[PDB]
């Protein structure tokens, strides 16, 4: 098997009022993101012949 | 496998963990910067 | 981890594997070789 990281969607952050300027909304939200992965595999093709 | 005579303790010891990133395709942004700017220094 | 803001995709990423095997204490082996020898060419 093989593993490969996939990168997460997009964020959005937030728009303030100046009113909340004074306290901790100034910052803002938090944006966040896990990762996530895939697989791959094989199958098997064969055949034979006698002479 | 779990086939010929000796096996594997787990699938993790069968794997190879690549640290490739990939990422799908994104929403394209035209009106971000289609417009001049116009700086500022007060309200 | 599942504790900052970003996280990783699976614990396959939180760990290191070994290729290193031990094995636990085995039985002591005494009648194996203790006597002599009668080497034979026939039935």
């Amino acid at each position: 098997i093989l593993t490969m990281l996939v990168e997460p969607d997009a964020g959005r952050a937030t728009w303030v009022a100046a009113s909340a300027y004074g306290s901790d909304n100034t910052t803002g939200s938090e944006v966040t993101g896990a990762l996530t992965e895939i697989h791959f595999s094989t199958y098997k093709l064969a055949a034979k012949s006698f002479i | 496998n779990q086939s010929s005579s000796v096996e594997v303790s787990s699938e993790s010891y069968e794997t190879i963990f690549s640290q490739r990133i990939i990422r799908d395709l994104q929403k394209e942004l035209v009106v971000g910067a289609l417009f001049e700017e116009l700086p500022m220094s007060s309200k």
